[PDB]
């Protein structure tokens, strides 16, 4: 009565046939007594164990060795080895009985190994060749030390004990080999051979021989070493920093590929299927708005207008009046969106551009600007009766495509922007103490390459140094290379995301321009304007501006509502299936029912 | 059961004195692998340098450990074996051409020079270490030559020919009923592992990066067979980890374990292919990040001993010996080096600064949740000791 | 062109031996507990109460007799694979210390002369025997190779020498697979 | 000394103009440890003493390479244990040393009719197993080899094949790699380990939706402004079915050994561990696998080797949903009866004192 | 396709003979319609052990080979149950039924002792059939706990008590009508 | 060709007033057959008996006979363990019934002969689980009662 249901539920569930087919199998294997019991309890539980109810029930109702996948067991054959100073306890403790062993536990064909990109290969070379010099350098100063030893104290006699005299093998020394290496490396090996045997044999004659020839040769390598130190410090210096971002290279070409559009809607709807696809388990509460975005700090918007400004002067792409539309609207839109008032956004670029040394509407319909600048029952009745918005502080905004990707260009240059001026205060007290010691001063032993240009972190602020280096940038006062540089030696190479802050400032700039290029676009954004300038509204009026905009576009297209919130400066973006609820879903039935029947006056469907 | 914390700095303790011994044979520096092979025992010299131009011989007192005897090694390896290493040179190599294969030393891991000599010096070290620690007039015992943790019983296998952590934990388990081998390699040290597979006596805690990875070994289900079921933890990691994700994950387990298992002598294995920038690794540690599991283990106050490792980039692992050693003896040592002979090894700055790329940690919290809650589970049935 | 009908067990058993033997990197367990001079004695045993005429006896103890000759003069030719050599070979090899010849009836196991007959259709088409001899030969063999086919559920057992012991088959080290394998 | 090493140059020599051209831009205090390091001997085990033609490049006997024991009539090679028998390698006899074919043609003089003689003599000798007569001449003709099983034992399966060398593959062979031959050829930094890069690996390829996965339901594509989001979906080999490695707790992507399989496939061995082993047979198709569909439903036993449908036993998932429903209600009456009558026995036991 | 084999009680069997016996000799012929059908023997049969069974399974196949051997004996009735004798009977019933509007239902008249017959036949119907040997397996085994009950039933409906009735015992004296078109008249 | 008939009803396996087939070689009685014909209602042209009419339904295709039994064991699908043998009697041919001797070989006071004489000397799970519950449900039910019983006995 209950179990049908629950081969009914199992075959809803696991929603494909395949899984379900093994699902069966898994379940005729425990039948016909092959599968333990515990052992289907788990083979379920990859099946139904996303829904609790079902697999407690399951639980509730069916009244419910090499385990390493590394090691094997040898027989007790190959345990017989002699093991001489084995003792009675390194065989009790230890153990001979499981093998492993990297060519079977890697299945005969495997080991990757990691990238390690180009500059930390040459700095492995350097590495290996300093290793080099060091070892020759070292090994025949250890035998000439023994051999110089050996010498002073053979001379000291009488010409009896020196043609008595003869060294045991090793020199009374501890290494065996050292002087054999050495002497192989520089005595011509058959010679060597001869020579050290002499040596062994008789050293009264041998011994001041060979040392000289250390000697010389020892002066020799260390001259060659020093003047190969010169060059192995500078293309250290050179490649250091470089070598260290492992995603500063793939950042000029993952922020041009993954900041198109089919990305940037692509991780919304992701996150919308994903709601979707999580709120069919009934027992979750239902997820608001798909994106968040919180705009703690509102001081970095004079600075993406500079950029923007300092770009549009710069570029060539242009005329002058397009220059000065694309200007005014970046600069009205951003003071009316998130609120700031024109006059502040004149005095915060007055406290700018100092220390260097009529409505948004007018401009959507652009002749409206070249003419400003040239001139220079009961039911329906109750429900809107309560809950009249009085003080609106809580906007939204309906968009196309292309207003959506400009606000989220926006938010990505914000973003990055907010991260550095976040660290600033602390890179900035560090780059302030850098504790340099004159002992690498006065040895040539530091770089100031970076500090003769100007592009050294001086005890003046990081922040604002990042932001007059990128504006020389986009001028084109100087080369991306050293900006890259001053930014990884600067920060850390911990502040990588700004090497494209030109390209997304081109992009915004390219969008801004379409935000009023276009005829739809442009009519959208005056309706926001006329809803913006609008003091208090009702949900009626909220349905006849989605319709109104809705009109103006296909229904193919897609649409995206940004509901700013001004009382704590935040901002939620919510995709918006073409038949979802144009406000935010509510939890009271009051509410979202009144809501419904009160858009049932007008003559829409439901 | 793993969260995400901030990193404080490291501080040392005051009430945790210890009378540390540093072991170092003159020559260890002198037998060179070959003209490009990764692996040198040069690193051992330079730490040994850093070491010493801060002063820090006044504070911990310094031996030569007498190199160890065909009759010592065996207390691990088979005599075949010890005598093939005893016997081969690269000049024999191809008189032995059935042996080099047996065995796996023509290629994988050449033979060079003083193959056997070097070997005896870090197995000498490492035993006299184990044995220092054991009468008594010692807690802590450095040596950077030993650490050879891929050898195997018939056989090297990783450029480690012989497998003195072994050799040196035996010489402590004459004395010690219970032995910890905390691995902080990147690596899987799979010749301590399976040499210990089967005992309840010594306790293995491996931190490792699994994937198609050398040497393949290392799953999360391996935790022993027979006896020493639940005796071998293994933590299997992804690329990038970092300081504060390492610090999160090692700091709870290893209380854990010193809380139930409760072991009278630790063996840490604080290799230095683990940190970032290094030649084999994929790990994106800091100087700091590796050194506070040192700190963490110290802060217990039992019978300890570090022992070198891995290490493909001498520089950094230079500077991290060198500033674990100046934590081992109570103080933070100063970030601006004095002059030593291979002060132009330390560039561009010339500070004790290792510093961590912008690699990407992959290790996100679900999965080290599920990890931890493992090893928790597998670490409830070792309380009884 | 000669034809011999093996069932489908016994070539599920041989394929599962070349699983093993191959890339598991196992060997078989020596000297097995049931070999080839056992097997075909029981089975020549047992089957020679069935006829009564003296063709069949003589036909029956001429086949086993001459099958028990070709095993020992083809096992160590033919009959192994690379990896299991060395084996062999290091019994061989004690076979010298204690002066007592290597004859693999006694020591080999049903698997090798189950090889053996698989592999018996073109050594059979290979040499220059009749057309009468080689289907008589053919037919015993078949015999036989039903009797096993009814009694795989004894000598055939799977039993994964990794997990208890005693299994048909044991784990090799990494110094045999070096040396077998790679010399 | 002139030799150059691996810097490039001798060692007596610096850079070259060459080189530092394009490298360029335009007391202490181990003095001592001769007087701190001293010896140290406190160990416990200080007790402790201490036609010129050329031979061929491959095996004759398995096909594969190593050190070879030529022939000289012969361009034929064999390795040290396949041999007849297999010679030790170090003891090797030197001087002219044939293999079997040379020694037997050179031992019949080249000459058929002494050939004929010879056979006809051993078939008279060995008449107690004539039918295995002439067989046993042709023993000593032919130079050792390794056992290949014939074709047609191999071909009876289908999804058993010769791997390279001769070594059993069994379709849960991934496939070899020359794309990553490729990847050592790498097109720059983004790796085959799948990293810093994943909005085509939560994407369904053909489809073009998303692949989302089984245990939690959702393709956390994140947001690649915020990469910490991505949650790294990697799709079976068999069924498809794309996991998170946070839910099939694997930490890495499956690239060289094998075909990763889902937690959501039934066994291909059990160890019931009584113990006991294998339930499912092999795939024998060349189209003598036949089916047998079964009069009989609710109490079938089979095997465990079943098909599904709406000797490979037939059956649908109502016989199934009635073997399970009957397995678990017998089992249940059964342990109810089994503690009913011990507990009466235990009461009947305890009264009786 | 196999050999397999029905044990039944002797004690039905020498039912059947003395069935026989009181068919050919006397010719004494069973009546129609009897007391009670075969579908009330069947019904009570899966009635009575229906609630003295576990699991579904057993009871499905419990109630799967009831209705099988219902289709069958209605089924097989008039080719393999009755004698030569009785076939006249057989006849007429069927034009009887024929010009009753619906075709008959052989359930709906005959009684154990065809069951029995029936049942003691089967063993030869499976071995000429291509069942496996499972399914036939479990055939047998069903059909001998079912003779097995009927065995234990057998006082109800077979001892034909107060014999000198002809209402009470099924077994009636054919005419001159039947004695001379059975043989041949 | 014109065949043989013979004179014995193969049913019956005795001569009398008979008709045969035009395709089969033995005859069967009037009242023989099912349904039982009338010997003067004679049916309408050629008639055959169960085999010969199986023969032309077939047409001497095993792949037809395959393809029947498997649809016919699937149309009685709700009957599924008796339906090799439903298959089959729609095309044997009824014979009179004789039990086989491995009957008659308990008594020996009984003779017999050639002349064939004898001689004195879903809802489907719904209602199954509901069966299953309801009968576990008075077992378990009986089985308290015994120990109910035995802690009477006890009660001595
Ligand atoms: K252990
Ligand atoms: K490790
Ligand atoms: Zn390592
Ligand atoms: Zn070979
Ligand atoms: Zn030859
Ligand atoms: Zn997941
Ligand atoms: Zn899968
Ligand atoms: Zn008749
Ligand atoms: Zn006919």
């Amino acid at each position: 009565n209950e179990e049908v249901t629950f081969f009914e539920k199992a075959k809803r569930y696991i929603g494909n046939k395949h899984l379900y087919t093994e699902f069966l199998k898994i379940l005729n294997l425990y039948s016909q007594d092959i599968l333990d019991l515990d052992d289907l309890v788990e083979k379920v539980d990859f099946y139904l164990g996303s829904n609790k109810e079902l697999f407690t029930w399951f639980k509730n109702f069916v009244g419910y060795e090499a385990f390493g996948p590394s090691y094997k067991r040898l027989p007790k054959s190959d345990t017989f080895m002699p093991c001489s100073g084995r003792d009675d306890m390194c065989w009790e403790v230890l153990n001979d009985e499981w093998v492993g062993h990297p060519v079977w536990a890697s299945e005969d064909s495997g080991f990757i190994a990691h990238r390690k990109n180009q500059y930390e290969e040459t700095l492995f070379k350097i590495e290996e060749e300093r290793h080099e010099y060091d070892f020759y350098i070292e090994s025949n100063l250890r035998t000439i030390q023994c051999l110089e030893t050996i010498v002073n104290k053979i001379e000291n006699m009488t010409e009896n004990e020196k043609a008595n005299f003869k060294l045991p093998p090793g020199l009374g020394h501890t290494s065996m080999t050292i002087y054999k290496k050495v002497i192989r490396k520089v005595y011509d090996k058959e010679r060597g051979f001869e020579i050290i045997d002499a040596l062994h044999e008789h050293p009264a004659v041998t011994a001041p021989v060979v040392l000289k020839r250390l000697k010389q040769k020892d002066e020799e390598w260390r001259r060659a070493q020093r003047e190969w130190n010169k060059v192995w410090r500078e293309l250290e210096q050179k490649v250091f920093f470089k070598s260290l971002d492992h995603l500063g290279l793939t950042f000029k070409q993952a922020d041009k590929k993954l900041l198109t559009t089919k990305q940037l809607i692509s991780e919304i709807s992701s996150i919308k299927v994903d709601q979707t696809n999580k709120k069919i388990h009934w027992l979750t509460p239902k997820p608001k708005s798909q994106l968040d975005f919180d705009f703690p700090d509102k001081n970095i918007f004079y600075d993406i207008l500079c950029l923007a400004d300092t770009f549009i002067t710069h570029t060539t792409a242009y005329s002058n009046p397009d220059k000065e539309r694309l200007k005014d609207l970046l600069k009205y839109f951003i003071s009316l969106f998130f609120s700031i008032s024109f006059e502040k956004i004149e005095e915060s670029l007055y406290s700018h551009k100092q220390n260097v040394s009529m409505s948004l509407l007018d401009i959507l319909h652009r002749s409206r600007y070249q003419k400003l600048k040239r001139s220079n029952g009961n039911l329906v009745e109750e429900a809107n009766s309560q809950g009249i918005i009085q003080n609106r502080s809580i906007f939204n905004l309906f968009a196309n495509t292309n207003i959506y990707i400009f606000f989220r260009h926006w938010t990505t240059i914000y973003e990055r922007l907010l991260e550095i001026k976040q660290m600033n205060e602390r890179v900035t007290k560090e780059i302030n103490t850098r504790s340099t010691v004159t002992f690498a001063k006065d040895l040539d032993l530091l770089s100031s390459q970076l500090s003769e240009m100007g592009l050294d972190f001086v005890g003046e602020d990081a922040y604002k140094q990042v932001l007059r280096l990128s504006r020389r940038l986009i001028n084109g006062d100087l080369e991306h290379q050293w900006f890259e540089e001053s930014l990884r030696q600067a920060y850390n190479n911990k502040a990588f995301k700004l090497y494209t802050i030109d390209k997304v400032t081109q992009s915004l700039v390219k969008h801004a321009h379409t935000l009023m290029t276009d005829a739809k676009t442009a009519e959208i954004m005056a309706l926001f304007v006329k809803d913006r300038n609008a003091s208090t509204t009702s949900a009626k009026d909220q349905i006849i501006y989605r319709l109104q905009v809705r009109s103006h576009m296909s229904n193919t297209e897609n649409m995206f509502r940004i509901e700013f919130d001004k009382r704590t400066l935040h901002v939620s973006i919510q995709y918006i299936a073409l038949d979802d609820l144009t406000l935010k879903e509510p939890k009271a039935d009051e509410d979202k029912w009144k809501y419904y029947v009160t858009s049932y006056a007008l003559p829409h469907p439901t | 059961v793993y969260e995400a914390t901030p990193f404080d700095p490291i501080t040392v303790k005051p009430s945790d004195k210890r009378r540390v011994a540093y072991f170092y044979d003159a020559d260890v520096g002198n037998y060179a692998y070959g003209a490009g092979h990764p692996m040198k025992p040069h690193r051992i010299r330079m730490a040994h340098s850093l070491i010493m131009n801060y002063g820090l011989y006044k504070k911990m007192e310094i031996y030569r450990a007498k190199p160890a005897t065909k009759q010592e090694m065996c207390q691990f390896h088979t005599d075949e074996y010890i005598d093939f290493l005893s016997r081969v040179t690269p000049d024999n190599l191809e008189m032995f051409k059935r042996e080099s294969v047996k065995f796996n030393v023509g290629d994988d891991c050449p033979v060079f020079d003083g193959l056997y000599e070097y070997c005896s010096i870090s197995g000498g070290g490492s035993m006299e270490g184990a044995a220092r620690l054991n009468r008594g007039k010692c807690d802590v015992a450095v040596n950077y030559a030993g650490g050879l943790h891929h050898a195997k019983k018939s056989e090297a296998s990783g450029f480690c020919y012989l497998n003195d952590i072994v050799l040196g934990i035996i010489e402590l388990l004459r004395y010690h009923p219970r032995v910890l081998y905390i691995d902080i390699d990147v690596h899987h040290g799979d010749g301590v592992e399976e040499a210990f597979y089967t005992t309840d006596r010594v306790m293995t805690c491996s931190f490792h990066k699994y994937g198609e990875f050398f040497p393949g070994t290392g799953e999360l289900r391996d935790i022993g067979v027979g006896a020493g079921k639940n005796y071998a933890v293994n933590v299997p990691l992804r690329d990038g980890i970092d300081d504060a994700t390492y610090r999160s994950v090692f700091e709870p387990v290893i209380k854990k374990i010193m809380e139930w298992y409760q072991p009278s002598a630790v063996v840490l294995q604080c290799g230095g292919d683990s940190l970032s920038g290094d030649r084999l690794g994929c790990f994106n540690l800091s100087m700091e990040g590796h050194a506070n599991c040192v700190n963490y283990v110290k802060s217990f106050g039992i019978p300890m001993m570090v022992v070198g490792g891995g290490g493909y980039t001498m520089r950094n692992v230079a500077r991290t010996w060198c500033f674990e050693t100046g934590l081992l003896n109570n103080v933070v040592l100063d970030k601006d080096l004095p002059y030593n002979e291979y002060y132009e090894y330390y560039g561009p700055d010339y500070k004790l600064s290792v510093r961590p790329s912008n690699m990407f940690n992959v290790n996100t919290p679900e999965y080290l949740d599920k990890v931890m809650t493992n090893i928790f589970a597998n670490l409830e049935n070792t309380k009884y000791a | 062109k000669i034809s011999l009908q093996i069932p489908i067990k016994l070539k599920s058993v041989l394929v599962d031996d070349w699983e093993y033997v191959t890339k598991d990197k196992k060997i078989c367990r020596l000297p097995a507990d049931v070999t080839v001079e056992m097997v075909l004695n029981k089975y020549e045993h047992e089957v020679s109460q069935e006829l009564e005429s003296p063709g069949s006896q003589s036909q029956l103890s001429e086949y086993c007799a001459g099958l028990k000759l070709y095993f020992d003069k083809c096992l160590g030719n033919m009959l192994l694979y690379r990896l299991e050599r060395l084996q062999y070979d290091e019994l061989l090899k004690k076979s010298s210390k204690d002066q007592k010849p290597l004859v693999p009836i006694r020591i080999y196991g049903a698997i090798h002369l189950l090889r053996l007959i698989s592999v018996l259709p073109e050594l059979i088409s290979s040499t220059t025997m009749d057309l009468q001899s080689c289907q008589l030969l053919i037919k015993q063999t078949e015999d036989f190779l039903v009797w096993l086919l009814m009694h795989v559920d004894e000598y055939f057992n799977d039993k994964d020498p990794n997990r208890s012991d005693d299994a048909l088959y044991v784990n090799t080290s990494s110094q045999y697979e070096g040396v077998a394998l790679g010399m | 000394d002139s030799k150059v090493s691996v810097t490039g140059l001798p060692l007596n020599k610096g850079p070259s103009e060459k080189i530092k051209r394009e490298s360029l831009w335009n007391d202490l205090k181990t003095f001592l440890t001769e007087n701190m390091t001293e010896e140290s001997n406190i160990r416990s085990t200080i007790g402790w003493n201490g036609i010129d033609f050329e031979n061929e490049d491959f095996c004759s006997a398995c096909n594969q390479s190593g050190s070879f024991l030529c022939c000289d009539t012969c361009p034929k090679s064999f390795h040290f244990l396949c041999l007849d028998p297999p010679i030790d390698p170090n003891n090797l006899p030197k001087g002219d040393w044939h293999c079997n074919e040379c020694k037997f043609k050179i031992f019949i003089n080249n000459s058929m009719a002494t050939l004929k003689k010879i056979e006809s003599n051993f078939i008279k000798q060995n008449n107690n197993v004539k039918i295995f007569a002439k067989l046993l001449f042709n023993i000593d003709s032919h130079n050792p080899k390794q056992f290949q099983l014939p074709n047609y034992i191999k071909e009876t399966f289908p999804a058993v094949k010769t791997g390279s060398r001769g070594q059993y593959s069994d379709e849960n062979d991934k496939i070899p790699l020359t794309d990553r031959q490729l990847f050592n050829t790498s097109y720059g930094q983004s790796i085959t380990k799948l990293d810093s890069y994943n909005p085509d690996t939560h994407i369904d390829s053909n489809s073009g939706k998303f692949l989302i996965c089984y245990k939690c339901n959702q393709t956390r594509l994140g947001s690649w402004s915020h990469p910490e989001n991505s949650r790294l979906i990697m799709t079976c080999d068999y069924c498809q079915t794309p996991w998170h490695l946070d839910c099939v707790p694997r930490a890495s992507f499956k690239n060289l050994g094998s075909k990763w399989k889902c937690p959501l496939h039934s066994p291909t061995k059990v160890y019931k561990k009584i113990y006991k082993v294998w339930k499912k047979q092999r795939l024998i198709n060349k189209k003598n696998q036949l089916y047998y569909e079964p009069l009989q439903k609710i109490g079938y036993q089979n095997n465990g080797n079943i098909q599904i449908i709406p000797k490979i036993t037939q059956i649908d998932e109502n016989s199934i949903k009635y073997d399970f429903f009957d397995k678990i209600y017998k089992s249940k009456m059964v342990q109810k009866r089994k503690l009913f009558q011990f507990q009466e026995s235990l009461i009947d036991k305890l009264v009786s004192n």
